[PDB]
């Protein structure tokens, strides 16, 4: 999820 | 577990310096607006936020302790409570008017060109008068900022080595009560004004939830009749 | 108004005392669960709690003080959440199940048939584990059970400032029985903010709920008493 | 009116 992606970058 | 041992002064600090940019709109001499072009620009707006929103619940003392899947879930349920908190805020001074933009300062007269705002409108505002007339202070609304993320979500988690986290997240939390209380002492009020300013603070979040519940509603309606990646992703999780 | 003479000792015993019965199910064990006939007991149910409810409501201090206008609207808005709390603490002691009624216990499988019911029962149960960890008291309950009725409407309005210093004497109130259970200082405001916060998810669970309610309405599950109809409305 | 409201007003 992009959710994922900003919580990680 | 580092924030747990942060001092009341060094969580308002902490907090203070995590805030958000506040983001202004698209709106422009195309004046006026139509049910689409109003809906634009509160959308493009909050998904302009969404963005930031993100990189300051990072820096929310004891989130990134989180795991990625808790982190994601607490985001997810908290977004457009933590939005309108954030609104309802800049929104403070300006009687009558929701202030999404510097450049974006609404009554509630244009709430109801775009339907259903009206009555999501009226309750933002309302929510907006209490904390004027509270006096809501700005470290006052961090920590209950702050609260919300940590809060809306925690009891939507579950069994197994999870409760490890749901712990953490209310030690946290216990760590945020003690800030305000702390910030109310220091304002110079009695024990019992203290307490009492407590509850009020945190019975305003019941109404706040209230209103991203609605909302959340009526976005969904929207969206089935353009809503960025983001934003859609978002909203599914609030529809299983 | 004498709501706020009361003492903290009084405001205790009035809402103990003003405390609306355990009703029994409908419930008839000859017949096996379908989607309407469990909404049937469920909807029946919460009609006769909600006779009670509006009893219990003129008791709690200081709504008697509030126009009748505002007395409809404060309980339009928190019945379900009243009902919800209500259900929430009588099934503390029940781990894993949801006392509807002593003869409606109910687990997680049994609500599969109903429209959206394992999720609102998931959260429950949620909420029910939550009081049980923090092994909430009665006079604790029966405060929170009023803060829900006079605070979930006052904000979709003199009588609003009336609505707050009985809150406030609540609030007070809540303390005093921490401080009688002998909590702390700081444990007290740090108990009154968890106690509060679950108020949140509260509201959270009668919204989510009045949602699959209206959805079964307008698909004629189950007739709805003309009272459910009424308050079923009020959340358009 | 509202049953509600008869309900109360009684
Ligand atoms: C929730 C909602 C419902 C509708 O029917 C129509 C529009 C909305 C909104 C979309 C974005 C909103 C918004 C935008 C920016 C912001 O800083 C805070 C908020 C709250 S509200
Ligand atoms: C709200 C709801 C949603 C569903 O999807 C399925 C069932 C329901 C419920 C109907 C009545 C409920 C109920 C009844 C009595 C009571 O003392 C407490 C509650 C909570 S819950």
């Amino acid at each position: 999820k992009i959710l994922h992606r900003l919580l990680q970058d | 577990s580092l924030a747990l041992s942060l001092t009341a002064d060094q969580m308002v600090s902490a907090l203070l310096d995590a805030e958000p940019p506040i983001l202004y709109s698209e709106y422009d001499p195309t004046r006026p607006f139509s049910e689409a072009s109003m809906m634009g620009l509160l959308t493009n707006l909050a998904d302009r936020e969404l963005v930031h929103m993100i990189n300051w619940a990072k820096r929310v003392p004891g989130f990134v302790d989180l795991t990625l899947h808790d982190q994601v879930h607490l985001l997810e349920c908290a977004w457009l409570e933590i939005l309108m908190i954030g609104l309802v805020w800049r929104s403070m001074e300006h009687p009558g008017k929701l202030l999404f933009a510097p450049n974006l300062l609404l009554d509630r007269n244009q709430g109801k060109c775009v339907e259903g705002m009206v009555e999501i409108f009226d309750m933002l505002l309302a929510t907006s008068s209490r904390f004027r007339m509270m006096n809501l202070q700005g470290e006052e609304f961090v920590c209950l900022k702050s609260i919300i993320l940590l809060n809306s979500g925690v009891y939507t988690f579950l069994t197994l080595k999870s409760l490890e986290e749901k712990d953490h997240i209310h030690r946290v939390l216990d760590k945020i009560t003690d800030t305000l209380i702390h910030l109310m002492a220091k304002a110079g009020l009695t024990l019992q004004q203290q307490h009492q300013r407590l509850a009020q603070l945190l019975l305003i979040l019941s109404h706040i939830r209230h209103m991203s519940n609605k909302g959340m509603e009526h976005l969904y309606s929207m969206k089935c009749k353009p809503l960025s990646d983001l934003l859609l992703e978002m909203l599914d999780a609030h529809r299983l």
